[PDB]
């Protein structure tokens, strides 16, 4: 069985490197999420600022 | 803040133009009052030449 108690680990080694290799491609996922989000809120920001200059005109 | 108080310096622009032409409108007034004034004068120097000795 030392065989299978190693194949064992050997899965888990595999399960860990899979699960940090996922985070990191989810990150640059997120930081891609992040410019677009920023983008839509520079928007939100513009309108109101577009908004508080004509009112101001 | 450069643009829409670019538009806030035009209004600034603005009221240049309305102190220096309201500046114009009083002064232009004054003179109207002294211009009334000779036209009065020629008046009464008519109202001597009615005159006969006076005038003579």
């Amino acid at each position: 069985s030392q065989s299978q108690g190693i194949q064992q680990l050997l899965q888990a080694e595999k399960r860990a490197a899979e699960k940090v290799a996922d985070a990191r491609k989810r990150k640059a996922r997120r930081l891609k999420q992040a410019k677009e989000e920023a983008q839509m809120e520079v928007e939100q920001y513009r309108r109101e600022r577009e908004q508080e200059f004509q009112s101001k005109q | 803040e450069k643009k829409e108080k670019q538009i806030e310096q035009q209004k600034k622009i603005q009221m240049s133009n309305l102190m220096n032409q309201a500046r114009l409108k009083v002064l232009r007034a004054r003179d109207d009052l002294i211009t009334d004034l000779l036209n009065e004068a020629k008046q009464r120097l008519s109202k001597v030449v009615k005159d006969t000795t006076r005038y003579q």
